[PDB]
């Protein structure tokens, strides 16, 4: 098993394929889909290319209770093969809003056909989350220095995309929206550096209240995330820097050549204002003349 | 606001009928603003043409509202604006109205030969030479 | 809106299946033109609506459009083969000022 | 089966076993832990009767002892 | 005229590919070498006459599958223009 | 009256098209095939729901190189995960020539329409699909007997659809003697949108990130340095645009590309980018400390 | 396991081999392709900037045309049959009474070889070039098998008329990449062997024949002369007679000593 | 504001059409603004349309220049830099002779700083004078005298730029890969001018006699 | 001839099974 | 301070331009001289 | 100049060929070209050291192709009306022309 991540890419393929499969078992109220993922890994990057459904049943009166069916796995992966034999099992997905603790006992039906520790792909079919309706995981088991025992926990890695250029275009074909998320001119990357401070604050508030919640309603006081919590602070610009007076120097700079840029302009159609009086001008004498 | 294109495009005339013969800013206001905006051409042809219907009784001000639509190089566009000149001026002819349609009968694309042609003939039906030198 | 419709018109202009360029070495009178295709060999082919063969003449580079190589415009530049010799020899002229003496 | 082009080996060349968490290649790339990033293994370069060369990581059912660096 | 070019234009192009005749075989077919360089063993659609046609004549394949279309007489080369007249 | 035939137009959700795709220039320049599961509904509709791939080979397309074998197999595994519903015909992608049946595709072709008449062969050139369009097309066998009695016409009745003809050469060799091509539309759902259009997880995260400030420097400098040789070229042009004829102008002292265009551009842009870029710094300064 | 092995090879496809050309911009590169004409492409990330130098063979993909992947260079499938002659090995003394001309070679050619830093003293030119001349059945070739086998240094050796081709300029970039590889090599021996007409003078009132000897000799002189001057690559030159030769393969500074076995 | 985001997507059309991949031809003459004759290195001829404010200045003249590998539309240029023979040797390497190892040929030595060194400092010089500076330098001699050597000498010397290519790379080896090659080290000179070109030997170039025979 | 397919070199110059 | 002026003059400027340029050109399409 | 006539520079040369690559084809092809550019020269001046051996050969093989062109000449006064195309020949003496000419 590979214990060194990074990063999962995803191809855009296995999103839409994990909705589909999802409304054909006719999934819902906590019978959740969940199919095998398949892909390239022993690579810090997990590359999904594909996903497929399996045969499956989640009791909603115990989710410790599922049925996997073990034998089809082997059946596909051979036919995987057929379609291109460089895609392995790499984890499976879940199709939930969210995280069971049941699924820490399904991922290890799946170690033993692996060679990469197991891939939790949550596909959201409320296609939640203000970046990709996409949240990753795998399991990592490790000591835990907090005075607590060993766990296998889901430990978040980021979520990327690795989109083939054929496949690409054909998203682009789909789509017929202009789009006001992605770059643009002036107008369009002005949403985009609002709708990023308007990202900052959502995700600024979910801390301040965790924080609430561990010293009145008790959640574990988890050491490594609040490590990074101390390194917020520390890489955080403090008043009266050089540096931060540099950056009023620096404004200077830029907007001069706005301010430059912007008379440029004003000359250019000023060129245009008098070409179109040439124009009405001549047009006078050829209605006078009419 | 259904993300259906096909109810989009009955949404057009449901407009051209609630508000029919009366000339309303908003029943127009939602046509041009959807006809413009939109990206699934079926919506935006009916939207032209709900235009004519609204505006039966002001036919005096369709070709200088409409000529702002036919303007634009969009097939469909055009094709339903040429209906809706057709529309308006059906029974009483106007000079501008007809010469918005003659640059879309030297139109390549046929769709827009089409509808144009019909339209001259709704505006010009029974109407002679000596009565109108461009028939 | 002229600015931003006639980039849509362009887009056909830019998805061209290709062309090549041909030279007439004759016509022939059954509404046909041989053509030397210049890189390629040589194909009696059908004649455009936008030309024909009094219209075509030997010696006369013309554009083929590669659908089937069909004879699409005359070329307004053709070869001379005379401007081959004096070309690659390379030649001015003079008067009779720089024989003078 | 039939058909199939029949070219000439420029040469054997080789990039390494994969067992590695960095690629398999000699000729090492940016990035850690690779192995199916664009790490490949054993190649060959073959030149063809098409008039080019190509890179490919070859079949393993024929060894690098197989594969002469002239061999048809 | 009108019917019987109605079937000459059928089994013609398009493209009229000119090949060049390296031997006959006598049961309607021949290997040419075109210009283009490759071979084809070429049929003949039998209304261009079957034997009049030799080693060295130019040739008029179809755009599609080969057929001897017809058979062009003269290919001016610039090499019996030295020995012909232009005055 | 006999059975008639008439328009469709073939469907191809959005879960089909990239699978095809990912396949096919997958396996370029070799031959890509696979299956195509869908359902037929209405009379003007084929839609393709799901396709998926049968396994590669050096011959190619062959009549049997489709292999029933193996479509049993992926049929049996369809049905236990309750997905299988009707195989409405193939696909298949030609490499980097347009889209036609070959003769020998058109014998693959007519092997389905026994099988079920409304199946369609798909064919697909994924190196042409990585311009801003995808190239791909559909044909369906009609009956050389009724190509004779001048059943084409039939084909477009009850619609002006949104007749064109994307590719000709081959393609209309073909139809004249086999088939009737069809248009394609997409289907894609009000959820497939929003997975579609999200590619970023960044998107929360480019207005808060900026670029290093001495490449904002090199690029403001480099952009004040353009316009100023595009500003000499102008000079010299409006020392006159004062004679009869545009035209000659153009030619005489140079307005080929308008360098009063060509400055427009070039200033617009890097105007535009020192906004946004002085506003990300001034959000961050003052907000997070 | 062995049958496996085939079906992920199989399944994958090839690529198409070029080199770096020139840089354009730092996301797009010229390569001049191994199929013949320059394209321009796109990088993968794998690839670094700054392993992206000119001369450097990338692989590209054959249906995106991407590096995906630097290549080690690439070398002539001919040169190969090259170092797979050495055969017909001989002792240190394997001509015997043409041992004076031996030592005679084993100054311009080893004594260099081991120490280049004892001609610093002296301040010459590296010794460069040989020309070996007799009447046949000397053992010139004997020799050269000798000075092959006793060193052990990078050994080729080329056919008489086996690398000369049938494109003009194509039996150039053959000679050109063998001087290559022999550069990228250690301590590198290099025998022209029996050259008499892939050193021939001018004629051209002869075939078509003599201006691919003429190309080919051009490549000869700015190779030997020009910014590559050799001081580990070793040239030895072997004919059967030293006026089948053109003056510029007769001048010393390119051929410094001019060694007879008689 | 709409006709504005639809140029937006416009524009965006057209860069799809222009990134990579692409092939390389080069630009002959004009026949219009919106079409011009290129020849790929493909080795086929081909007319082809002009994309929207590309260049029409340099253009016109030859040059390399982009190409759609598909489409064949020009959809991009290549600057007069780009698509080089091979870099200057003048400016990145210096050649490894100077005149402080040259001995004799001081007869050759008037005459080389004539035709090289002057009109590298001031082309002007000639033409205020009224004299025309000569063209070509053919250097000419049985082969050892030092011809080569002195290109070297005077080209390390002066320090502008300099040219190191010979006619086995312009020679053929694909379909118009001959003729493109010699038009490339002209286009790169210009660029870089001043500029020194030195074409080592044309002996296998020019030959007295052609048989074009074959 | 290889005993039991055999190598051709078509016209085109390219050699096959 | 100094550049923010500078740029709002700029912008006034182009409203001038605006209000000017394009009501002249109204009335050549509303009189007859085709 | 004053003429009106092109000045096409001949030196006895296969490097102004690239079409036909000998002279002794180039003759006729050569006079038909200077008849539909009339009128013109043909300035073939014989220079009789092309090659090193074709001036004992034949005392200039440019003086051999010369007399192609001559022979021709003996009829062009007449053929449709009266020369154009002269030919100006030129040589360092007259006495280095074989009698012939
Ligand atoms: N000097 C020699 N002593 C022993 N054997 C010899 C000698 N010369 C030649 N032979 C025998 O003849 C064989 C071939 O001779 P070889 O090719 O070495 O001669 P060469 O002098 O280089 O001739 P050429 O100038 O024609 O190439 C040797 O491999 C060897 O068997
Ligand atoms: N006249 C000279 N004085 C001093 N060194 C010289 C002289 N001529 C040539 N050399 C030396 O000879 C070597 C190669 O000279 P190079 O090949 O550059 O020119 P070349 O003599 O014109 O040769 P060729 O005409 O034979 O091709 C150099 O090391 C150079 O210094
Ligand atoms: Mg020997
Ligand atoms: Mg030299």
């Amino acid at each position: 098993m590979s214990l060194q991540h990074e990063k999962v890419t995803i191809a855009p393929l296995v999103l839409l394929s994990a909705l589909d499969h999802y409304e054909r078992t006719q999934t819902k109220e906590n019978k959740r889909c969940v199919g095998v993922i398949l892909g390239d890994a022993n690579s810090s990057t997990i590359r999904v290319t594909n996903s497929f459904a399996l045969p499956f049943e989640e009791d909603e009166k115990n989710s410790d209770v599922w049925f996997l069916d073990h034998n089809y796995i082997e059946n596909m992966n051979e036919m995987c093969k057929k379609i291109n034999a460089k895609e392995k099992l790499i984890g499976w997905y879940h199709s939930g809003p969210k995280l069971r603790a049941s699924d820490l006992k399904i991922n290890e039906l799946f170690k033993k056909y692996t060679q990469n520790n197991p891939l939790l792909l949550i596909v959201d079919v409320k296609q939640q989350g203000v970046g990709l309706p996409t949240d990753a995981y795998v399991a990592i088991e490790q000591v835990k220095d907090d005075g607590t025992s060993t766990e296998k926990t889901f430990l978040h890695l980021p979520c990327t995309i690795e989109a083939e250029e054929a496949e690409e275009i054909g998203v682009e074909h789909l789509l017929r929206d202009v789009r006001d998320q992605a770059a643009g001119g002036l107008s369009i990357r002005l949403t985009n550096q609002l709708k990023s401070l308007k990202g900052l604050q959502s995700k600024l508030k979910d801390v301040v209240e965790y924080l609430d919640k561990v010293i009145n309603k008790e959640l574990p006081i988890n050491h490594t995330i609040l490590g990074k919590l101390q390194d917020v602070f520390n890489l955080l610009p403090n008043l009266g820097t050089p540096d931060d007076d540099e950056i009023d120097v620096e404004n200077h700079d830029r907007i001069n050549i706005s301010n430059n840029l912007q008379k440029a302009l004003t000359v250019k159609t000023n060129d245009e204002l008098m070409v179109i009086y040439i124009s009405n001008l001549v047009r006078s004498i050829i209605a006078f003349d009419d | 606001a259904s993300d259906e294109s096909l109810l989009r495009y009955g949404g057009a005339f449901t407009i051209a009928l609630a508000y029919a013969g009366t000339g309303n800013n908003s029943a127009v206001k939602r046509l041009l603003h959807v006809a413009v905006s939109d990206s699934n051409d079926d919506v935006r042809r009916a939207a032209v043409i709900a235009l004519g219907f609204v505006l039966l009784r002001d036919y005096t001000t369709v070709p200088r509202i409409v000529q702002l639509l036919s303007k634009s190089h969009n097939a469909h566009v055009r094709c339903g604006t040429a209906f809706a000149l057709g529309i308006a001026c059906a029974g009483k002819g106007l000079q501008s109205a007809i010469d918005v349609l003659d640059p879309l009968t030297k139109d390549p694309v046929d769709f827009v030969r089409q509808a144009a042609m019909i339209a001259l003939s709704m505006i010009l039906i029974q109407q002679t030479e000596k009565l109108n030198p461009q028939v | 809106n002229d600015k931003v419709r006639f980039i849509k018109d362009e887009l056909r202009l830019l998805q061209e299946p290709g062309s090549y360029v041909g030279e007439v070495i004759k016509i022939v009178s059954d509404k046909k033109v041989l053509v030397k295709v210049q890189p390629e060999g040589k194909y009696i082919v059908d004649v455009a609506k936008d030309i024909n063969v009094k219209d075509l003449k030997a010696s006369q580079r013309v554009c083929l459009r590669s659908d089937s190589y069909m004879l699409h415009k005359v070329l307004e530049n053709k070869a001379d083969p005379l401007v081959s010799l004096m070309m690659v020899e390379k030649v001015p002229d003079s008067t009779y000022d720089m024989v003078g003496g | 089966q039939l058909p199939y082009l029949v070219a000439n080996v420029v040469e054997v060349m080789d990039m390494n076993e994969i067992e590695d968490k960095e690629n398999s290649e000699s000729t090492t790339q940016g990035g850690n832990v690779n192995l199916d990033n664009t790490a490949v293994g054993k190649a060959a370069v073959v030149k063809t009767s098409s008039r080019q060369t190509v890179f490919l990581p070859m079949v393993g059912l024929v060894d690098p002892d197989k594969l002469k660096p002239n061999d048809l | 005229q009108e019917e019987e070019k109605k079937q000459l234009e059928e089994i013609r192009g398009n493209p009229l590919s000119i090949g060049t005749l390296e031997e006959i075989i006598d049961d309607d077919h021949a290997i040419v070498t075109s210009p283009t360089m490759p071979d084809y063993y070429v049929s003949i659609l039998s209304f261009v006459d079957k034997e009049l046609l030799e080693p060295g004549c130019s040739v008029l394949l179809h755009h599609k599958t080969m057929s001897i279309v017809g058979v062009l007489q003269d290919d001016a080369d610039p090499m019996v223009s030295v020995m012909k007249m232009d005055k | 009256t006999g059975r008639d035939d008439t328009k469709e137009t073939v469907y191809i959700s959005s879960i089909a098209l990239l699978k095809m795709l990912k396949h096919g220039r997958a396996g370029v320049p070799m031959e890509v095939m696979g299956l195509m599961l869908g359902e037929f509904v209405d009379d003007y509709t084929v839609n393709v729901v799901d396709v998926f791939a049968m396994p590669q080979s050096g011959t190619g397309v062959s009549v049997e190189a489709v292999d029933d074998v193996f479509q049993a197999k992926m049929m049996d595994m369809l049905k236990q995960t309750g997905r299988d519903q009707m195989v409405v015909g193939w696909y298949h992608s030609h490499p980097g020539f347009g889209c036609w049946l070959s003769s020998v595709d058109v014998n693959t072709q007519k092997s389905f329409e026994q099988l079920n008449s409304r199946a369609v062969a798909v064919v697909v050139d994924p190196i042409q699909s990585v311009k801003g369009k995808v190239v791909i097309d559909a044909f369906r066998l009609i009956d050389t007997g009724a190509l004779i009695n001048n059943l084409e016409p039939r084909q477009t009745t009850s619609n002006t659809g949104l007749l064109n003809k994307a590719n000709i050469q081959a393609l209309i060799h073909g139809l004249n003697r086999h088939y009737y091509s069809l248009n394609i539309d997409y289907h894609k759902t009000a959820k497939e949108t929003k997975m579609l259009m999200n590619l970023h997880k960044e998107q929360w995260q480019s207005g808060l990130k900026m670029y290093d400030y001495e490449e904002k420097e090199e690029s403001n400098l480099a952009a004040t340095k353009s316009m100023v040789k595009i500003a000499e070229q102008y000079s010299k042009r409006i020392e006159e645009e004062k004679e009869l004829t545009e035209e000659e102008l153009k030619t005489r002292y140079v307005g080929r590309q308008d360098p009063k265009k060509h400055l427009s551009e070039t200033a617009d842009e890097t105007l535009e980018n020192n906004i946004v870029s002085v506003l990300t710094a001034g959000v961050n300064s003052v907000a997070i400390k | 396991d062995k049958t496996e092995n085939d079906i992920k090879a199989l399944q994958s496809i090839g690529q198409l081999i070029g080199e770096v050309m020139k840089e354009l911009s730092e996301e797009k590169y010229i390569v001049k392709a191994s199929s013949g004409p320059r394209y321009i492409v796109g990088v993968r990330n794998s690839v670094d900037r700054s392993k992206l130098k000119k001369g450097v063979r990338v692989t590209l993909d054959i249906t995106t045309l991407t590096i995906m992947r630097i290549l080690p260079r690439e070398t002539d499938p001919l040169v190969y049959n090259m170092t797979s002659f050495e055969q017909g090995e001989i002792t240190f003394d394997g001509i015997g009474g043409l041992t004076e001309q031996i030592r005679e070679l084993r100054e311009v050619i080893e004594l260099p070889l081991k120490n280049p830093e004892i001609f610093q003293r002296v301040g010459i030119k590296p010794p460069k070039g040989v020309l070996l001349y007799g009447p046949p059945g000397t053992g010139k070739t004997l020799l050269a098998k000798a000075v092959a086998a006793t060193i052990g240094a990078n050994f080729i050796f080329s056919p008489a008329s086996g690398i000369v081709d049938k494109y003009i300029g194509e039996s150039a970039r053959i000679i050109r990449e063998m001087f290559a590889y022999a550069k990228e090599h250690e301590p590198c021996i290099i025998f022209m062997d029996e050259v008499d007409a892939i050193g021939g003078r001018r004629f051209s009132e002869g075939t078509s024949a003599d201006r691919e000897i003429q190309r080919t000799l051009m490549e000869l002189l700015t190779q030997m002369d020009g910014f590559d001057n050799l001081g580990q690559t070793k040239i030895i030159m072997a004919t059967n007679r030293p006026d089948t030769l053109d003056p510029a393969l007769l001048r010393p500074g390119r051929l410094d000593r001019k060694v007879e076995i008689p | 504001r709409h006709l504005k985001r639809e140029l937006k997507r416009a524009q965006e059309e057209v860069k799809r059409i222009q990134s990579v991949p692409l092939v390389i031809g080069q630009f002959l003459e004009p026949i219009d603004q919106n079409t011009g004759i290129v020849s790929s290195t493909t080795g086929m001829s081909y007319v082809v349309r002009i994309l929207s404010t590309l260049d029409r200045e340099l253009l016109k003249p030859s040059m390399s220049v982009a190409l759609h590998r598909h489409s064949n539309a020009l959809v991009d240029i290549l600057p007069p830099d780009s698509d080089s023979s091979i870099s200057v040797m003048g400016e990145n390497e210096k050649p490894d002779v100077t005149y402080a190892d040259v001995g004799g040929l001081d007869m050759q030595k008037q005459e080389i700083r004539e035709a090289v060194e002057l009109p590298l400092v001031q082309a002007d010089l000639y033409e205020q004078i009224g004299i025309d500076p000569p063209r070509g330098v053919l250097l000419y001699g049985p082969p050892g005298t030092g011809k080569t050597m002195l290109v070297k000498a005077v080209a390390n010397s002066t320090k502008a730029a300099f040219i190191r290519v010979n006619g086995s790379e312009f020679v053929h080896k694909y379909l118009g890969e001959g003729p493109r090659m010699v038009r490339d080290v002209f286009r790169l000179a210009r660029e870089n001018a001043p500029s020194i070109i030195f074409i080592d030997e044309v002996d296998s170039i020019a030959t007295k006699r052609f048989d074009a025979q074959t | 001839i290889i005993k039991g397919k055999y190598v051709i070199n078509l016209k085109q110059i390219a050699k096959f099974v | 301070q100094v550049f923010d002026e500078r740029i709002k003059f700029a912008n006034q400027l182009h409203d001038e331009y605006l209000v000017s340029m394009r009501y002249p050109e109204d009335k050549k399409t509303q009189q007859n001289e085709k | 100049h004053h003429t009106d006539c092109k000045f096409i520079r001949v030196s006895g040369a296969e490097l102004v060929q690239k079409y036909i690559g000998e002279g002794s084809r180039m003759v006729r092809e050569l006079f038909v070209m200077a008849r539909e550019h009339a009128p013109s020269i043909i300035f073939m001046d014989e220079i009789d050291s092309i090659g090193s051996t074709r001036v004992e050969g034949s005392g200039g093989g440019d003086s051999e192709v010369q007399r192609t062109m001559l022979e021709l000449l003996n009829q062009l006064d007449g053929f449709e009306t009266s020369k154009n195309i002269k030919i100006i020949m030129a040589t360092n003496r007259l006495d280095i022309l074989d009698p012939a000419l």
